[PDB]
């Protein structure tokens, strides 16, 4: 009834199910659909679906997922002291964690279901977007310590190529993905 | 708590209350009555000329305001410091300190209304004239200026 | 989460009272900081005005100095003087925060040739000495002023954040706990009416 | 101590037993302020007003700790005929410092 | 609050909500409707080519994103100092102000859908063409530019 | 039942009893035993046991007890301010009050009931511990008004004597008490 | 919550509980046991000298004291920010996450009482003497002084 | 009984009444009688009583009613700067706003019920004082637009007439209102 997950029906169905997909009301007022709370929902089938992942989507698919999950956890812990002090006193990587976390929650963890092509997403396309995000973070954090401002790394033309990657078809996506990996690896070589 | 039904309905029938504070009792004060949450709704009828004295209500109001803004200065000096206050703030702080151990901390001495108002004017004499805003100038001219270590109502 | 009881409700009421006292405490702290900021800002404008006066006088002395005397020889006299090392800064631990107050050494007895064959480098030396004194006084005035100002804005954003965040949060928790306690009380007075009907049914079966 | 004020003014500063420089060119003087923060000249720097309106830029970019170069928006001898609004500088101090645009 | 039995059992049945905000009414704005906690759960059917004017869904989504950004960075800068901000930040602040002062505060008049859409385009022309990420280039080519001090 | 002292049993014995001893769980989560909540406990017998204390413990015993109680009250008064603002931004006297409250809660009130000594404590020993803590507090307060730094009094070596004072036997407790009291006055005299 | 009638009455009959925390499970720690609300009641009948090892109860009390200081200093960090801490306060704040990532967080691994006691001592070596006021002097003389780089590699 | 307005009784009453007149004890402590808080009171009969005002009082009566409500809105709107600083450091027009709001409070809204002729105030007398205060405000505003300092506006002998505007019988108010309204125009054309 009132949000309020301490209900009898909710706590009675909560003991038996193997996946709990909590929806929010503070997260569906920004029109951020689907409104699944990624900090509070859980699954119990993750340990059992790992050999299927390793034989049918990638080989490093669970580790890439765990890196995405720990970036989301790090941004979630960091956002409260951001709401304390603002985006100023963040050191340098404290801000890059926020920007990669926002690229995650506005590219990967957001899906229209009214768009023609952004309603379905096979495991390959989600894995490609995950490799783009973690390649951007891995190759930008190593480039932020060779003397690059945080106010330079954001305005690249490849960040839009990450952001609109969820709007391409299932057939156009591998030819888009390898060229986007070339652009991410090549837009940091000229970086200074 | 004053939202329980027994004190809620009692204060919804009666005329005010006088409220014991646990803080003054642990500090060690008898009778432990803080006058900031206490109230006599039918006080102002039974004081004045012919009843006690002409300054009774104004002494009560001035002591209430002076103690009520001495307590928060006492709370403020924990984070600012004694020297970094003004003159009047240290005067209110000393007023609150003298108030809650000569006026409230009575013991079992029996005070009439004249000794009680004598101690009240000895406490108001700490604050300077002109800061006593809620008292008429006739009563200030009659009663301001009195030592605490001369009256021996509370030595 | 919060456990719905009566004791938790009195705890939330108590810390609501603590936050409502802390708003008053921080606003009195800000009302002291504002008065000290206004005390410092008139002294800052007085120090800056004396800086302007010493600037005009030392600039007039320097221009007449290297106008009548050669610029080359006053440059050589400048290059002969040591840098006068030892200017430093120490603690002012105001509001539990060290700010550096600065002062110099400036030896006065050992002036290089007080019978100076330039007769204007001594006057320009005294003029720029007073100029550097005006600079260091304006320096350790304005760093104190900037520290007090950022302390005022820090206290103000803490007051407004504490109010606009954890006054209605505590009020929402209190209202939630009160509603669920009323729910449990209403269930109890339903069960008592049911058991009174079942007490009454014993007599109608006794017949 | 150190200044970056003017190429003519720093001679009297050296005459006072005090380091001083001069560029009279804003971006070049910001570069000089960067390398002068890096070679910290006894923790006190005076920067010319109509060379950098704000001296805070190099330190707020590089050194966000401890405020070691005490930065002073110093004037110059070109505007020593009028002083260019001491009390207007104090009004912008009050507005920049507490946020509130007040006068008296 | 929405957690009372009457609004939550109503929101469980109906096809959307429109929430009157108290904070808009305190400024004298009429009719006070903040478009953040409100939506029509339908309306992807009743807009578009041939039912209303052809730009409608894109205009509505761009207005919502821009005003949500404006009110969000209003709440941001409302605690930090008013400086340390870029220029399109200030454009979003002025968009939020002119939005809640012209688009919302209509004051009891029968605006048409073409009139309200040209008020919407007059507010959207307060922003660069690059910042309108959700409107396609044909509607930028036809529309994008009026005088909001003219049409009112 | 619920952990709450708002029950028909608890708030009936709370009326018909004197000497109420409330145990909180927060002092028992950290192993600080006995977990006597000082703020919610009382005893109605402190005015009837006064002549027995003056005859069979010492003459100045209840004034010492009342001073311990008002220091715990001043600590519990400053707890609001120190939990809001922080342990810094206090003055030095208030910080000394908070640290003396810590040393009381850790060296007089705390008592583990499994050590060989310190399961039983005669009130001569408790009188000695309270006399040592008050001598430390009054001489540190006098030394901090005229001006010495805080946190050099917190680093003094007599705190080890006051801390281990509850572990020594009651047989050699006067031979420890005289040495510890003279060490308090000597350390504060050599302190300046 | 511990307030519900089923775990409350359970904890009134039984002697001890091992309480799991969701706060540590989302961090990635197995077995997610926060030691503060969990308590074994008659631990004192099975520990001590001549049963496991003589330091065990004092080591347990000092682990509880130092980790409770870390837990309630995290709130103080949350309400004044990170940089405003004294030393030994950052040492408690480092003891807390070293505790959670090395003493609690294990795998499926079976560790006997000696590996667990030397990891507890290696975490206690992060604090100097004079904060370890619940361990006696012979124990702190003959066990102190091992880092985390010697309990494994 | 609590002093808060969220019981079922007060909520149902506020749903089914047409006006609410919030007495507050702070104003009677401040000696502002009657103690009607205007920031929390409301009345829904303003839009429906329009033609009676337009006929029996004046045709412009709701406009200066909204103007006085606008001034009382703006004084409490900028009350925070006055509380943070003090009225002598407000700009020019904001100090004019707080002083005209002060004269609204200390003359118009405040009313002595135990007085001979101030106990009753009809619509014509209220309209007279209303227009007098508003004319003084929007003529002193133009005097500030000349550049006249704030100090000569405040100490000025015509404000005594607005002060004793209410201690005047309604027999003699159409012999007082015209002369005071001439004095306002005279003393604000005599200035520079």
């Amino acid at each position: 009834p009132g949000g309020d997950m301490s209900e009898p029906v909710t706590q009675s169905t909560l003991r038996i199910v193997g996946a709990f997909w909590r929806l929010d009301a503070s997260l569906a007022f920004r029109r951020h659909f689907p409104a699944i709370n990624w900090n509070g929902s859980y699954s119990l089938f993750t340990s059992a679906l790992d050999p299927w992942y390793r034989e049918n989507v990638a080989e490093d698919y669970p580790e890439l997922r765990d890196a995405i999950s720990e970036l989301l956890q790090r941004e979630a812990g960091l956002q409260e002291i951001v709401q304390l002090v603002g985006p100023d006193a963040l050191q340098d990587a404290e801000r890059l964690v926020i920007e990669v976390g926002r690229i995650i929650r506005e590219d990967f963890l957001q899906q229209n279901a009214y768009h023609e092509v952004d309603a379905y997403c096979s495991m390959k396309k989600a894995y490609g977007i995950m490799k783009m995000i973690l390649a951007f973070y891995k190759e930008a954090e190593a480039a932020i310590k060779r003397g690059v401002s945080i106010d330079e790394i954001l305005q690249l033309p490849v960040l839009e190529r990450i952001g609109r990657a969820r709007y391409v078809s299932e057939e156009e996506f591998p030819a888009y993905f390898e060229e986007a990996m070339k652009e991410i690896q090549g837009a940091f070589k000229a970086l200074a | 708590d004053r939202t329980h039904p027994i004190p809620d309905l009692t204060g919804y029938i009666t005329e005010g209350q006088i409220q014991l504070s646990r803080e003054l009792h642990r500090k060690g004060i008898y009778p432990p009555i803080d006058p900031l949450p206490s109230l006599s709704r039918l006080m102002n009828n039974g004081v004045g000329k012919g009843k006690t004295r002409e300054d009774h209500k104004q002494v009560s109001d001035q002591l209430y305001s002076a103690y009520a803004n001495g307590v928060d200065i006492r709370k403020l000096v924990a984070i600012i410091g004694e020297d970094a206050l003004t003159e009047n703030d240290r005067r209110y702080l000393q007023f609150a300190d003298a108030f809650e151990r000569f006026f409230i901390n009575q013991g079992q001495q029996n005070r009439s209304i004249e000794e009680s108002l004598q101690i009240a004017w000895a406490l108001l004499s700490m604050l300077p004239q002109g800061e006593l805003k809620r008292i008429s100038k006739d009563h200030i001219g009659k009663y301001y200026g009195q030592k605490l270590e001369e009256i021996w109502g509370a030595p | 989460q919060v456990s719905p009881t009566r004791m938790n409700l009195l705890q939330r009421r108590g810390q609501l009272r603590l936050a409502q006292k802390g708003v008053d405490l921080l606003k009195k702290k800000r009302d002291a900081l504002v008065a000290e900021f206004f005390g410092l800002v008139r002294e800052a404008m007085e120090a800056r005005k004396a800086l302007d006066q010493a600037a005009k006088e030392a600039y007039a002395a320097l221009l007449l100095a290297q106008a009548f005397d050669g610029p080359e020889v006053v440059a050589g006299a400048a290059l002969g003087v040591p840098p006068l090392e030892g200017v430093e800064a120490e603690v002012e631990n105001v509001w539990g925060s060290k700010v550096p107050r600065l002062k110099a050494t400036f030896p006065d007895g050992a002036l290089l040739s007080p019978v100076g064959t330039p007769a204007y480098t001594l006057e320009a030396s005294r003029a720029f000495r007073r100029y550097a004194e005006a600079l260091i006084r304006v320096a350790n005035t304005e760093t104190r002023l900037k520290k007090i100002g950022e302390e005022i804005k820090k206290t103000t954003r803490r007051v407004n954040a504490l109010e606009q965040v954890v006054i209605p949060g505590i009020r929402a928790q209190i209202r939630f706990i009160q509603q669920v306690l009323e729910q449990r009380e209403r269930e109890d007075t339903f069960r008592l009416k049911r058991i009174k009907g079942k007490i009454e049914a014993r007599e109608a079966e006794e017949e | 101590m150190a200044v970056i004020a003017d190429p003519e003014t720093a001679q009297g500063f050296r005459l006072a037993g005090l380091e001083g420089y001069g560029a009279s060119s804003a971006e070049e003087a910001q570069s000089l302020l960067e390398t002068l923060v890096e070679r910290g000249g006894y923790a006190l720097v005076a920067v010319d007003e109509a060379l950098l309106p704000d001296p805070e830029r190099a330190v707020e970019r590089l050194m966000r700790g401890r405020d070691l170069p005490v930065l002073l928006p110093i004037a110059g001898l070109k505007e020593a005929f009028q002083g260019h609004d001491v009390e207007g500088y104090m009004r912008e101090l009050v507005r920049k410092t507490i946020g509130f645009d007040i006068k008296l």
